[PDB]
RNA sequence: UUCAAAGCGGAGAGGUA
C-alpha cells in the first residue's frame, strides 16, 4: 500500500477532483500528504482493472517481463504467484523486481492483451509447456494418487459414481490408498494392464460379463454395453474428478 | 535506429 | 453481535437444494472456530432416514440376474441404495413394489405408507421388459452418519431380507472461506461465507438451525458449574 | 475448444504425467482453460502434501547392509595388484589403470544395490518418494547421501588413486575434506567466469540479426531441405515427429507402400500428422526453410512456418531474430562441462567344465590394459567349450580379449572373456 | 462481472482475428472514442473502464 | 582483475594449514581474497608457517615444543594428519597411516612418518571453525554459512548455543569488549556505568562501561556487568560483557523450537513461516543508531547564523527546538521534522533563505545526543565554518515479512508469514512450535548437520546441558555422531519420564497435530532446537517508488539512487524483451513521454490530472546531445 | 446427559495454577470437536490485566540510566512489562513506588488502591545501592491479546509517560486428550480430559466457565434466526 | 501579475541476487 500510492498519483488526484469534489490540485496533494482515509477508498478504486508490468535482473528472455493485476496487500514485500517463478527464475531467498505501470489507453489495452501472465502458457523456444506444478504439488499428488499395501480400511466396497466415493472417504470410513470398486461409463486408462479379456462367464440369456484385473465390463448379446466397473484408490477419483470438475465448469 | 531516435518500431503493433 | 445473511438460494434437479450465507462482523480467528465446529456437525451427527433391508423375488441363484429384467442383482441394489426418503415417525415402516409390464420402474411405484414420504417421485431403479415381474420390499429405519455392514459384500444372497450400508446423511457436502473486513486501519476484522448442499430433506436453513441447537446444549453444561 | 472428454487416468502421478496433462489440456480446450486447471492442481497438491507429514530425519537415509564386505573385496584386490607391482610383475602405468578399474567398477555396484534397496524395503520413503516423483532430487545427490562418494581429481585434470569411501551420513575425514573443497572451488570459479562469456555472445547474436522481421507472405519458390533423425548409428537420438512438427512441406509426401497421399505441397504439419508420418516408415521430408527461401533481406511467413509460443503460423510484422538470438542464448549458463567400466562387458561363465578351444580362432598373444596376457581376436567365430552338461555356443565380437586358453578348469562364475560393446590412441 | 469472465472473453477476441496485432489497435481506437464520447455529462455507466467496456461491447457483436 | 585467470584462484597443495579452502567471497572476487588458518604465523622474512609435533618410533612426542615450518621445508618429510588416534598420547594405532609426500596422498606403516599435525581444525579458519558437525556438510554450502555468520545482528538479550563448538570463549577475547578481574578478590561497587573490585589489602581497581555507542554500520555497542555487590571473585573470572556476547562467548542467534514439514505452500522454495511468539517476545529485535549533521558556513553575501526564527514557519511546528534552533535529547522526531534550524544570507525587506535540516523520509526514533562544537571555545573546524552540530536518533527494530534468517549450515531464508499461536502445529504436550522448514530444501543440498544439531539441541533442551562437539569427530568410532545423539535422546527420555519424547522405531520423529482442526497429521514429524540468527538485510531498507522528482542536467533524464528520488533503469536486455512480445507502444511511452522528452512530460502530466488524452511525442533530448557532440569532433 | 468434574489442582513456585477436569461421555467425535473449540477459545479470546505505562522520576526516554543502580531503563521496562496483575473495578489505576537505599526493589514495594492486587510479591525489578532511590509511577489497564505501541498518543496531558507494548494474557498452555470409555455392549462412547496453565490472575475454572460462556454466546443467533 | 529553492560530476573499496 505504500508504494501504490506514490506511483498512481496523478489517477488519485483526478478521481478525488472528480468525484468527491476537492477544489483544486493543491487541496487534493494536502489530503494525501495528511493521510485522510478517504485516501485509500480512491485507491482502491483507482487500481481495478489497470495492469502493471513486473521485471526481475537478468532479464534473459521475453518470459522476464510480465503484466499481472495489483491487489492492494499490507507490508512491504511484494507476492508472486508460485506457478510463474521458473519463468522468472525467481526464489525466495533474497530476490528483488521492479515494478513499472503503463499510463495510456494504447499502452494499457496491450499490456492487457499481448503480455498478461495467464496467456503465456507455451514457450517460444520450443512448444513445451511453461507452468506446470513443479515441487511441492507434485510431491502432495504423488502422495495422494500412490498406493499403500498397509493401511487398507474399507477395501472392496462398491460405490456408485466418484461422489459417492469420495463423500465416503471425507467422513472417515475407507482409507485414502485401500482398493475400492466404483461405477464409472466413461473411457480408462490402466497401468500394469491385461489387454486381453479374462474370466468370460457365458450366463443365461446370451448375456456375458467377461471380468478383467482392474474391470468389469457386462456385455449384451453381441450389442453394446450394459454396465462397467472400474477398481481404483479413492485418491485417484480425487485426483480425476478434480480435473473434470475443473474442465466441465 | 528508431529507438535511438524515438519512434516507433517497424514491428508488431507499429508496423502499419 | 454479528448479522447471518442468506446470499443465494437454488435448488438443484428437482431433489437438491443449495444455501450460501455470511456471517459478520467476527474477532481474528473465530471464523475458523465457528466454520469448522459447524461443519463437523453438520457432517457427522444430523439423523436421517435411508432403506437398511431389501427382498428380491426370482433372483435366479448361481448366477445374480433376475429373469426379465436388464439389470441384475448388485446394478438395482446400488440404485435403491440411493433412494432419498423422509419419514414423520420414529419407528421404522414396510414398503412394496409389485410393478408388471413393459415399462420403467421408478421410485413413484414404492407404496410407503402414510408416513413416508418420497423427495424425488422419478429414480430410476430398473427397466422391465415385456413378460416379467419384479417383486420388491424395502426397509426403512432411523440412524447418523455413514454406516457399514461387517464381512458381507452387496452382490450376494443372505437369509430373507439383504442388509445393505445406509447413507444416512442428510447434507451431502459443506464449504467455509474466511475473508477480511477490516475497513480502515483498525483491529482485525473476519467475516465466514459457509455453503451447505442437501439432498432435499431439509432446507439449507433447518440443517444450520439444528447444528446449532446441538452445539449450544455441548457447551451450556461447561459453563453454571465448571 | 470443448467436447472432449478427459481419461480416467488410473495410475500413479509424477512430473511427465501432469506435463502430459497440461499439454493435453492446451491443445483440445485453449488458453484460459489451462491456467484454472493448473490453479486446481496447485490447490490440491499444497493440501495433500500437508496431510501427508512428509519430513527427513537420520534414519530415513538408509545404508545397505553389504557395504563393508564389498569394500573388504576390493581393498584385497588392490593389495594383490600393489604386490605384483613391488616384485616388478608390471610397471607403473598399468598399476594405476588397475586400482583406477576396481574402484570405478565397486561404485556401480553399490549405485545398483543402493536403488535396488530402496524400491523393496521402504518404497514410501520419504528420500526415495520426492527423489523418484521428480519433485527435487536426483540419483547423483542420493549417491553421496546414502553410497559412496568415489574418485575425484586433482586441481589439474590428473585423476587421485585415492578414493571417499564414506557418504555425508557417515561423515568425511580430514583428507576426504581437501579432496572434495578442489572440486568445489573448480566449480565456483567456473560459474563465476562462465557469464562474461554467456552475456557477450547474446549481445553479438542479437546485433547480427535485428532486422530479420516477417515483411511477405510467400515468395513462390520450390526449394528446400531433407529432415531425418538425428541418430547415432544403431540408436536413434531425434526422432524424425519431434523434427518435422511446425514445418512446411516442399513436395507431396507418399506413404511407402501404396500411392495414398500423406500431405499435398505446402502444408504445416501439426502433432497427428507427424506421428502418421514417422508410423508409416519414411526417413526424410522435404521442407521448406528460411536457409533457402528467396525474399527481400528477410523470411516469408510460409518458408518459416509455425510461431511455437502460440502453435500457428507467424503473424506480419514479427520480429523473429530477437526471438532466435534470445532462444540461442537463454541456456548458455547451463553448459557446465574413472575409465572403462560396464562401457566393456565382461563375459562370465556360470558352468564349470573344460576347455575345447582348440586353434579355431586367431588367437594372438597379447597385453592388456592392465598387466595380464590373454589373446586378442578380430575374426568373429563362435566359442565353443566343454561346459559340463552342454557345450558353449558365445559369440565373440572383432577386437575382443579372451582369457582363458585351453587346458584350464572353469569354475562358478569365473572371467572367460571381455566383449567391446559399440577410437583416438593418444600419446 | 468477473475477471474469468473477461479473460474468456478476451481470448474469444483473439481468435475470430486472423492476425493478433491488429485486434489490439482496434480495441484501443474503440476504448479511445467510448471515453471521449462520455464526454457529456450524464455518467453513462461510468463503473466500467473503457478497455473493458471495449472488450465487453466487441464480445457482444461477436454474436 | 582482468590479467588475474584461472591459476591464481585455484587451490595449491602447498596451502595445507595455511590458507583457508572454504571462505571466500562469490562472484568476481571469488578466490581473489583469502583468510589465514587458524594456527599458521608469518615470520620476519614473510612467508606463511605452521606447527607439528615430532614423532619417534612411532610414538608422538606431545612434550617437545611444536616445530614451525614453511612450505617447502616440509615436502621431503612424511607428515601425518591431525585426526590420527593415539593410545596413551603416545603410540599411533592403526596399521596404515595416510601421509603427504611431495604434495601427493599416499599411505604407510606407522613407524616410517616424521610429524603430526597439531589439531584436526588446523586446517580452516575461525570462522569455519564455529560449525557444529561441519564433516556431514557439502563444501559450498560450508561457505555459505561461514560467510553469513558474519552479517548477523546483535539482539536485544542475546543467548549461547546450546550445540557449540568449543571455540566461541576464544573468538570474543580478542574484540576487547569482556571485562575479567584480574584481582581474586572481593566487589565493592556495582552500576550501570562503573565497577569496582577491592583486592586482599591490594587497592582499589575501577573499570568505566560504554554504554549505547554506535558502530560504522550502524549498531549498539553496548556493555552490560553480571555480577552482584559483595560477591566473591577469582581471577579470570568474567565480570562485564558486550553487546554480542553472553557470558565469555559469542552469541550470535536464538535456540528455537523448528519442526521439518511443509505447510499450506507459504515454506515454497525457501520462504519461512514463523509464529507470532517471536514477535511480541521481543526475540529477535535490534537497536540501531544514527548520525545527522549540520555545517554553518561563511559566504561573500554574508556568514550563517543558527537560530529558531525560521522564516514561513509556524509555531505548530517549533515545539521541540530549544530556543536556541537545536531539537532536544528525548524527542521522538517523525518524518520531515526539523532538527537544526538554519537560515542563508540570500541577495534580492527579509533576505535570508530557510535550508534547515530535516530527517530523511522513512527515518524515525528518539533523540539520545545532541553534541555540538564551536570556535571560541578550544575546538578545531574546517576553514570557513563557524559550528558543527551532531545528533544521534535511535530506534528498535522488530522482526517482519520480508526479513532474511540464517542457520550456520548454509540455510537463507525470507520470512513470508507470521501465524497466531493458535494456528501453529503443536506437541503431544500443548506448545506450539516456533518455525516450520520444508524438508525438500535438504537432500539436494546435503546439509545433514542440521538435523543432527536439532536432534542434539532438543536433547540439551529436555536435559539442560549445553553440549560442545568438536568438528571431524568419527576418529574415535565409526559413526560417534548418531550414536552420540541416539545416547543422549535416550537419557533425556528416561530422566524425563515422558515417553513421547523419543520413539525407538522413528528415532528423531514425533506426532504433531493441528492447530485449526485438532486432527493429527498422517506420519510423524521432525522436531528440535535450532539456533538462528538474523541478518543486517531488512526489508524496511529495499523498498523505493518515485513518479517524478529531480532530472539530470546534462541529458535530463531522471536521477538514480533511493537517497535522491531516483528513477529504475530500463536497460537493453528488457528493451529485446519488449521487441520480441512485439509491444510498440509501451516502448515509445517509456522511451520519451517518461524519461527525457522535455516537453511531453508536462504534458502528458496534465492530460493525465485532466483526463484527456495524452499527445504524441517529440524527439528525447539525448539525441540532440549526441548530435551537438559529433559536430564539435 | 455428560458431566464435567476436577481431578488434580496445584501451585506452582511463581503463583501459577493448574487444572485438569474429565468431562464424559460424548458421542464418538464429539471430543475433538468440543476439545479444540476450547483450546482455541481460551488461548486467543480471554480479557486479562496490563501494565501499559510507567514514569520513572529523572528520566525522559529509554535509553538513559539512573546513578547508583544496577540497570538501566531499558532492563527495568522489560521487568515491570511482565508483572500479572489483577483488577477489580474496570477502570485504569495508577500504583505508586518509592524505595531509598541498599535493598533490592521487589513487586511488594508497588501499593495500588484497594481495588488492584498483585499475584506474585517476589518479582525482581531493578538492584540499589548506598544513596541512590528509585520513584516510579504505574498505569494498569483491561484489554485482550497483544497491543503495540501507536505513536499518536501524544496528548499533553499525559506528559512524559513511557508507553509499553502490552500483552494481555492469562492463560499460558491448554492441552487435551480424547480416550474410548466403551460401557462394554457395542455403544462406543468417549472420554475428554482437559488440562489448563494459567498465570495466577484467575483460577482455571473460572478461564473455562468463560470460554464456554463465551461459545454459547456465538453460537446462539444461529439456533433459530436463519 | 512573477518562481523557486533543492538537485547535482568523477575515482576507489566492499556486498546482495
Ligand atoms: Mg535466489
Ligand atoms: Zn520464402
Amino acid at each position: 500500500r505504500e508504494m501504490a500510492i506514490e506511483l498512481f498519483q496523478p489517477f488519485v488526484i483526478h478521481r478525488l477532483i472528480k468525484n468527491h469534489s476537492i477544489n483544486n490540485i493543491k487541496q487534493a496533494k494536502k489530503l494525501i500528504q495528511k493521510n485522510d482515509p478517504l485516501i485509500w477508498d480512491v485507491l482502491e478504486e483507482v487500481i481495478e482493472g489497470h495492469p502493471v508490468m513486473l521485471n526481475r535482473a537478468p532479464t534473459l528472455h521475453r518470459l522476464g517481463i510480465q503484466a499481472f493485476e495489483p491487489i492492494l496487500v499490507e507490508g512491504r514485500a511484494i507476492q508472486l504467484h508460485p506457478l510463474v517463478c521458473p519463468a522468472f527464475n525467481a526464489d525466495f531467498d533474497g530476490d528483488q523486481m521492479a515494478v513499472h505501470v503503463p499510463l495510456s489507453i494504447e499502452a494499457q489495452a496491450e499490456a492487457r492483451m499481448l503480455m498478461l501472465a495467464s496467456g503465456n502458457i507455451l514457450s517460444p523456444a520450443t512448444g513445451q509447456p511453461i507452468v506446470t506444478p513443479s515441487q511441492d504439488m507434485v510431491l502432495g499428488c504423488y502422495y495422494l494418487t500412490a498406493e499403500n499395501p498397509g493401511a487398507q480400511k474399507g477395501a472392496g466396497r462398491y460405490f456408485a459414481n466418484l461422489e459417492d466415493a469420495i463423500r465416503a472417504f471425507e467422513q472417515g470410513s475407507v482409507d485414502l490408498h485401500a482398493w475400492v470398486w466404483v461405477r464409472f461409463d466413461g473411457e480408462v486408462e490402466s497401468e500394469g494392464e491385461s489387454d486381453e479379456p479374462e474370466s468370460v462367464v457365458a450366463a443365461d440369456d446370451g448375456t456375458v460379463t467377461k471380468t478383467y484385473r482392474f474391470r468389469r465390463i457386462r456385455e449384451t448379446e453381441d450389442g453394446q454395453r450394459l454396465s462397467q466397473y472400474v477398481k481404483t484408490t479413492p485418491g485417484r477419483i480425487l485426483f480425476n474428478n478434480t480435473v473434470q470438475t475443473a474442465l466441465i465448469h | 535506429e528508431n529507438v535511438i531516435i524515438g519512434r516507433l518500431i517497424p514491428a508488431g503493433t507499429g508496423f502499419k | 453481535t454479528f448479522q447471518v445473511e442468506c446470499v443465494e438460494s437454488r435448488t438443484e434437479a428437482d431433489q437438491g437444494q443449495y444455501g450460501r450465507f455470511s456471517i459478520e462482523p467476527l474477532a481474528r480467528g473465530q471464523g475458523t472456530t465457528v466454520g469448522n465446529a459447524l461443519r463437523r456437525v453438520l457432517l457427522s451427527n444430523l439423523e436421517g432416514t435411508a432403506v437398511t433391508a431389501v427382498r428380491i423375488g426370482g433372483v435366479n441363484h448361481e448366477f445374480a440376474t433376475i429373469p426379465g429384467v436388464r439389470e441384475d442383482v448388485l446394478d438395482i441394489l446400488l440404485n435403491v441404495r440411493e433412494l432419498v426418503v423422509h419419514a414423520h415417525s420414529p419407528q421404522p415402516q414396510i414398503g412394496r413394489l409389485r410393478v408388471v409390464g413393459p415399462a420403467t420402474v421408478t421410485a413413484a411405484d414404492v407404496d410407503f405408507g402414510p408416513e413416508v414420504e418420497v423427495i424425488n417421485p422419478n429414480h430410476y431403479i430398473a427397466s422391465l421388459s415385456e413378460g416379467a415381474t419384479l417383486e420388491m420390499e424395502l426397509k426403512v429405519e432411523w440412524g447418523t452418519g455413514y454406516r457399514a455392514i461387517d464381512r458381507s459384500h452387496d452382490e450376494t444372497t443372505a437369509l430373507d431380507f439383504l442388509q445393505l450400508d445406509a447413507v444416512f446423511m442428510p447434507v451431502r457436502r459443506v464449504n467455509y472461506s474466511v475473508e477480511d473486513a477490516r475497513v480502515g486501519e483498525s483491529t482485525a476484522i473476519d467475516r465466514l461465507v459457509l455453503e451447505v448442499w442437501t439432498n432435499g430433506s431439509l432446507s439449507p436453513q433447518e440443517a444450520l438451525s439444528q447444528a446449532a441447537s446441538c452445539l449450544v446444549a455441548l457447551f451450556e453444561p461447561l459453563k453454571n458449574v465448571s | 475448444e470443448a467436447k472432449s472428454a478427459p481419461i480416467f487416468r488410473n495410475r500413479v502421478i509424477d512430473k511427465k504425467q501432469l506435463k502430459k496433462l497440461i499439454g493435453w489440456t492446451f491443445a483440445h480446450y485453449g488458453t484460459a482453460k489451462t491456467a484454472v486447471v493448473a490453479d486446481d492442481l496447485k490447490a490440491l497438491g499444497f493440501r495433500y502434501a500437508t496431510r501427508a507429514g512428509v519430513s527427513i530425519s537420520i534414519d530415513d537415509l538408509k545404508v545397505p547392509g553389504s557395504k563393508a564386505e564389498l569394500l573388504e573385496s576390493a581393498e584385497k584386490r588392490i593389495q594383490e595388484t600393489e604386490d605384483r607391482y613391488t616384485r616388478g610383475e608390471i610397471t607403473e602405468v598399468e598399476r594405476f589403470q588397475k586400482v583406477i578399474d576396481t574402484w570405478a567398477n565397486t561404485n556401480d555396484e553399490l549405485t545398483d544395490r543402493v536403488v535396488k534397496n530402496f524400491r523393496e524395503s521402504d518404497p514410501l520413503n520419504s528420500v526415495y518418494m520426492m527423489a523418484f516423483s521428480g519433485a527435487r532430487g536426483n540419483i547423483s545427490q542420493v549417491r553421496q547421501l546414502v553410497g559412496m562418494r568415489g574418485l575425484m581429481a586433482n586441481p589439474q585434470g590428473e585423476i587421485i588413486d585415492l578414493p571417499i569411501k564414506t557418504n555425508f551420513r557417515e561423515g568425511l575425514t580430514v583428507t576426504e575434506y581437501i579432496i572434495s573443497s578442489y572440486g568445489a572451488r573448480k566449480g565456483l570459479v567456473d560459474t563465476a567466469l562462465r557469464t562474461a562469456d554467456s552475456g557477450y555472445l547474446t549481445r553479438r547474436l542479437v546485433d547480427v540479426s535485428q532486422d530479420v522481421i516477417i515483411h511477405e507472405v510467400d515468395c513462390g519458390t520450390s526449394r528446400g531441405l531433407f529432415v531425418e533423425a538425428m541418430t547415432d548409428g544403431d540408436r536413434i537420438l531425434i526422432p524424425i515427429s519431434q523434427r518435422l512438427l511446425g514445418r512446411v512441406t516442399a513436395e507431396a509426401v507418399l506413404d511407402p507402400s501404396t500411392d495414398e497421399v500423406l500431405a499435398e505441397a505446402g502444408q504445416d504439419i501439426n502433432e497427428d500428422l507427424a506421428n502418421r508420418i514417422e508410423k508409416a516408415g519414411i526417413k526424410k521430408v522435404k521442407v521448406r526453410s528460411p536457409l533457402t527461401c528467396e525474399a527481400a533481406r528477410s523470411v516469408c511467413q510460409k518458408c518459416y512456418g509455425w510461431s511455437l509460443a502460440h502453435a500457428q503460423m507467424v503473424d506480419m510484422g514479427e520480429a523473429v531474430g530477437i526471438i532466435a538470438a534470445q532462444s540461442i542464448g537463454e541456456p548458455g549458463t547451463q553448459l557446465t562441462m574413472v575409465f572403462t567400466g560396464e562401457t566393456a562387458r565382461l563375459l562370465r561363465a556360470p558352468v564349470a567344465g573344460t576347455i575345447k578351444l582348440g586353434k579355431k580362432a586367431r588367437t594372438r598373444p597379447y597385453r592388456t590394459r592392465h598387466g595380464e596376457e590373454a589373446l586378442l581376436a578380430e575374426a568373429n567365430f563362435d566359442l565353443v567349450l566343454e561346459g559340463k552338461g552342454r557345450k558353449e555356443t558365445f559369440a565373440i565380437l572383432q577386437g575382443s580379449t579372451i582369457f582363458v586358453q585351453d587346458g584350464d578348469k572353469v569354475a562358478a562364475e569365473a572371467i572367460l572373456a571381455e566383449v567391446p560393446v559399440s577410437r583416438t590412441v593418444e600419446k | 462481472l468477473d475477471s474469468q469472465d473477461l479473460l474468456f472473453k478476451a481470448e474469444s477476441l483473439i481468435v475470430n482475428s486472423t492476425n493478433r496485432y491488429h485486434v489490439t489497435l482496434q480495441i484501443a481506437r474503440r476504448a479511445k472514442q467510448a471515453r471521449y464520447e462520455e464526454m457529456e455529462n450524464l455518467s453513462e455507466e461510468t463503473g466500467i473502464k473503457p478497455v473493458l467496456r471495449a472488450i465487453l461491447e466487441m464480445s457482444d457483436e461477436l454474436n | 582483475r582482468e590479467r588475474a585467470g584461472f591459476a591464481v584462484r585455484d587451490i595449491h597443495p602447498s596451502h595445507y594449514g595455511r590458507i583457508c579452502p572454504i571462505e571466500t567471497p562469490e562472484g568476481p572476487n571469488a578466490g581473489l581474497i583469502g583468510s589465514l588458518a587458524t594456527h599458521a604465523r608469518v615470520n620476519d622474512y614473510g612467508f606463511i608457517e605452521t606447527p607439528f609435533w615430532r614423532v619417534e618410533e612411532g610414538r608422538v612426542r606431545k612434550d617437545l615444543a611444536p616445530v614451525y615450518m614453511t612450505a617447502d621445508q616440509e615436502d621431503d618429510l612424511r607428515v601425518a594428519p591431525g585426526d590420527v588416534a593415539t593410545d596413551d598420547a603416545g603410540y599411533i594405532l592403526g596399521t596404515t597411516i595416510p601421509v603427504r609426500y611431495r604434495q601427493d596422498f599416499t599411505t604407510t606403516t606407522p613407524e616410517r612418518v616424521d610429524y603430526v599435525a597439531l589439531s584436526p581444525v588446523q586446517i580452516i579458519s575461525v570462522a569455519t571453525s564455529l560449525i557444529p558437525f561441519l564433516e556431514h556438510d557439502d563444501a559450498n554450502r560450508a561457505l555459505m554459512g561461514s560467510n553469513m555468520q558474519r552479517q548477523a545482528v546483535p539482539l536485544l538479550r542475546p543467548e549461547r548455543p546450546l550445540v557449540g563448538t568449543g571455540l566461541e570463549p576464544q573468538a570474543a577475547r580478542d574484540s576487547g569488549m569482556v571485562i575479567t578481574s584480574p584481582v581474586d578478590g572481593t566487589i565493592s561497587y556495582v552500576d550501570a556505568t562503573h565497577i569496582e573490585v577491592t583486592a586482599d589489602t591490594g587497592e582499589k581497581y575501577g573499570y568505566a562501561l560504554q554504554k549505547y555507542q554506535r558502530s560504522n554500520q550502524d549498531t549498539c555497542l553496548n556493555q552490560r556487568p553480571i555480577v552482584f555487590e559483595g560477591d566473591r571473585v577469582q581471577r579470570g573470572q568474567v565480570i562485564a560483557d558486550g553487546s554480542a556476547t553472553e557470558k565469555g562467548e559469542l552469541a550470535l542467534g536464538q535456540n528455537i523450537l523448528v519442526a521439518y514439514m511443509p505447510w499450506e505452500g507459504y515454506n515454497y522454495e525457501d520462504a519461512i513461516l514463523i509464529s507470532e511468539r517471536l514477535v511480541y517476545d521481543d526475540v529477535y529485535t535490534s537497536i540501531h543508531i544514527e548520525k545527522f549533521e549540520i555545517e554553518a558556513r561563511q559566504t561573500k553575501l554574508g556568514p550563517e547564523e543558527i537560530t529558531r526564527e525560521i522564516p514561513n514557519v509556524g509555531e505548530d511546528a517549533l515545539r521541540q527546538l530549544d530556543e536556541n534552533g537545536i531539537i532536544r535529547v528525548g524527542a521522538w522526531v517523525e518524518s520531515g521534522d526539523i532538527l537544526v534550524g538554519k537560515v542563508t544570507p540570500k541577495g534580492e525587506a527579509r533576505d535570508v533563505r530557510d535550508n534547515s535540516l530535516r530527517v530523511p523520509n522513512g527515518e524515525k526514533g528518539r533523540v539520545v545526543d545532541v553534541r555540538l562544537f564551536t570556535r571560541e571555545q578550544g575546538d578545531e573546524l574546517p576553514p570557513g565554518a563557524n559550528m558543527v552540530v551532531r545528533v544521534y536518533v535511535a530506534q528498535k527494530r522488530k522482526i517482519q515479512v520480508g526479513d532474511k534468517m540464517a542457520g550456520r549450515h548454509g540455510n537463507k531464508g525470507i520470512i513470508s508469514r507470521i501465524l497466531p499461536c493458535e494456528d501453529m502445529p503443536y506437541l503431544p504436550d500443548g506448545t506450539p512450535l516456533d518455525i516450520v522448514l520444508n524438508p525438500l530444501g535438504v537432500p539436494s543440498r546435503m546439509n545433514v548437520g542440521q538435523v543432527f544439531e536439532c536432534m542434539l539441541g532438543w536433547a540439551g533442551q529436555l536435559l539442560d546441558a549445553r553440549f560442545k562437539v568438536t568438528p571431524f569427530d568419527e576418529m574415535y568410532g565409526a559413526e560417534a555422531s548418531r550414536l552420540t545423539v541416539n545416547a543422549k535422546l535416550s537419557e533425556a527420555r528416561e530422566q524425563t519420564g515422558q515417553p513421547w519424547v523419543f520413539s525407538d522405531d522413528e528415532p528423531g520423529k514425533i506426532q504433531v497435530y493441528d492447530g485449526r482442526t485438532g486432527e493429527p497429521f498422517d506420519r510423524p514429524v521432525t522436531v528440535g532446537r535450532a539456533y538462528m540468527l538474523k541478518l543486517v538485510h531488512l526489508v524496511d531498507d529495499k523498498i523505493h517508488a518515485r513518479s517524478t522528482g529531480p532530472y539530470s542536467l546534462v541529458t535530463q533524464q531522471p536521477l538514480g539512487g533511493k537517497a535522491q528520488q531516483g528513477g529504475q533503469r530500463f536497460g537493453e536486455m528488457e528493451v529485446w524483451a519488449l521487441e520480441a512480445y512485439g509491444a510498440a507502444y509501451i516502448l515509445q511511452e517509456l522511451l520519451t513521454v517518461k524519461s527525457d522528452d522535455m516537453q511531453g512530460r508536462n504534458e502528458a502530466l496534465n492530460a493525465i490530472v485532466k483526463g484527456k488524452a495524452i499527445p504524441r511525442p517529440g524527439t528525447p533530448e539525448s539525441f540532440k546531445v549526441l548530435m551537438r557532440e559529433l559536430q564539435s569532433l
